[PDB]
């Protein structure tokens, strides 16, 4: 993606910030329940039939945390986001047939999440560049879909 | 909102289709995994190559709701609750997808029904496929 | 569709903007401008500038929409057919830029309301936000 | 954009058959009368009122077979879309303040004509080819919007 080094600077400076842990239960439980279409991948997760039951749910959790651990790796290469991703854009493709339209979903939850978390701090220019950022990594992923 | 006249229009175009919906179906679902790849996603159970039996079967199922629709023009809702169920709670198709299978009917329809797919049947049936597409997906959430 | 909980929690949440609507109005707006360049071609006759306040006089504009249709949970359609008609038939806005403004709202509210922006909090502002979009979108064709 | 040369070898070959005139006339017309929100840039091309208004419409027509034509052009770059149309991209943003999503709509009509001019020799694989062409033109005219 193409980002200002002041837009860069400003992913990185706040994305040093967030609890990768906790953020990425956060925007995965909130996508299942916003998004309740999206559940159709998590069966074996068991119940989300609530709101709490969602953001509560452990495997929810522990699966948020390897999204985002993933999605965090990417941050350290905005320069080569198709490359970093080529491998888990196959795997969502081939292998658990995953429509990408969740991708961007998903970025969109985390921008509001991101939000939540920063307040006064995710500023009408900080919000901008990490739209570019999920939207750059909406793209990575979607990339080796055929 | 489909007025008295787009109606008319959707009626007349579908009336035309008649005894190929079947075979305009299945080839509406050919173009759309060839145009719009993401689509296949959602079929991966299919056997997808070309005059496969299950696109071509699923192609007259499609159809055929699309004819009950023609029929049932004024109480779709009704007409089409128990298929909303189905992609709401079992299919669970994301929204943007119905978009992409609208526009591969209508060029479907455009390419063999010259003669009838004039500017106003056109911008009728696309009304149409959008207001089915927004039945379908009328209890996602 | 709202259910009972969707309007209660758009009730409540929308409560608590209070006094904040125009402010917040304004933001989502810059947040909007900002973020999805491409709909900045609908105001070509105003001042983009951080705190301009055709901004700020705008903003207000649709925050008391908002908060009209809130108050009119129930009514809505009804509520804003004046705006529908004007959004239909004068601006004429790409119905794509009524969900990019939404979201744009949603991350203003998640700022502004650590404590009550909660999953269910979230998902009844965006199932309400969407409905707004599609009142307003109703009378293009 | 990425065409296969057998991609681009049937877009060119079909394109050879196009009446850029009518065509471009036909689609135009159709954008206005099917989105008629896409009608907002154009009250001074006069009577839009109805589908033959629109359709038989002198400036409709001429301002058709004026954007087809610039269509076209692309085709002989459809490696560089990108900077073939640099110039107009700004233009449309700078100046005629056109939101670039009217080009994706007009991209689907155009599709739509194609087809119903070309019927049976308007094939899945030939519209896969065409998709993939007017999605690189709507990028490339999107492409210097600020
Ligand atoms: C947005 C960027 C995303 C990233 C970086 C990401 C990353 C990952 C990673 C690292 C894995 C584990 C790979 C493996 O097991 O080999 C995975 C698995 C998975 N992802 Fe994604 N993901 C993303 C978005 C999504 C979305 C939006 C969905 C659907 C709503 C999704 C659905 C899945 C599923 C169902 C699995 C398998 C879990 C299981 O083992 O059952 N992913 N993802
Ligand atoms: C015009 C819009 C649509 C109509 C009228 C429609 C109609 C139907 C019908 C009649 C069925 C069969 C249910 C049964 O077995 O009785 C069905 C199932 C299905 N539809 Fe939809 N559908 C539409 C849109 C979509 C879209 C856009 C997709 C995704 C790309 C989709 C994916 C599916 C799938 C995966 C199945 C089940 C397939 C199987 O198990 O054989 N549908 N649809
Ligand atoms: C839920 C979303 C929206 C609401 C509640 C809303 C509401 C309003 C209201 C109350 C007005 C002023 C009417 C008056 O002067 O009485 C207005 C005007 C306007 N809106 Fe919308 N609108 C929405 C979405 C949009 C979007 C997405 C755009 C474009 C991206 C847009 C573009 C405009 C424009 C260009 C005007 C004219 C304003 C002026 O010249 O001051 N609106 N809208
Ligand atoms: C899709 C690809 C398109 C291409 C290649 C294209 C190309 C052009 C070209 C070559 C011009 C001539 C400008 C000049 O030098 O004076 C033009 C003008 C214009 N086009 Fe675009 N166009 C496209 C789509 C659209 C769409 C979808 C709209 C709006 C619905 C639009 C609205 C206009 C307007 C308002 C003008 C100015 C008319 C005038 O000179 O009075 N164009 N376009």
């Amino acid at each position: 993606v193409h980002l200002t080094p002041e837009e860069k600077s400003a992913v990185t400076a706040l994305w040093g910030k967030v609890n990768v842990d906790e953020v990425g239960g956060e925007a995965l439980g909130r996508l299942l329940v916003v998004y309740p279409w999206t559940q159709r991948f998590f069966e074996s997760f068991g119940d989300l039939s609530t709101p709490d039951a969602v953001m509560g749910n452990p495997k929810v959790k522990a699966h948020g945390k390897k999204v985002l651990g993933a999605f965090s790796d990417g941050l350290a290469h905005l320069d080569n986001l198709k490359g970093t991703f080529a491998t888990l854009s196959e795997l969502h493709c081939d292998k658990l047939h995953v429509d990408p339209e969740n991708f961007r979903l998903l970025g969109n939850v985390l921008v509001c999440v991101l939000a939540h978390h920063f307040g006064k701090e995710f500023t009408p220019p900080v919000q901008a560049a990490y739209q570019k950022v999920v939207a750059g990594v909406a793209n990575a992923l979607a990339h080796k879909y055929h | 909102v489909l007025s008295p006249a787009d109606k008319t229009n959707v009626k007349a175009a579908w009336g035309k289709v008649g005894a190929h919906a079947g075979e305009y179906g299945a080839e509406a679902l050919e173009r759309m995994f060839l145009s719009f790849p993401t689509t296949k996603t959602y079929f991966p159970h299919f056997d997808l190559s070309h005059g496969s039996a299950q696109v071509k079967g699923h192609g007259k199922k499609v159809a055929d709701a699309l004819t009950n629709a023609v029929a049932h023009v004024d109480d779709m809702p009704n007409a089409l609750s128990a298929l909303s169920d189905l992609h709401a709670h079992k299919l669970r198709v994301d929204p943007v997808n119905f978009k992409l299978l609208s526009h591969c009917l209508l060029v479907t329809l455009a390419a063999h029904l010259p003669a009838e797919f004039t500017p106003a049947v056109h911008a009728s049936l696309d009304k149409f496929l959008a207001s089915v597409s927004t039945v379908l997906t009328s209890k996602y959430r």
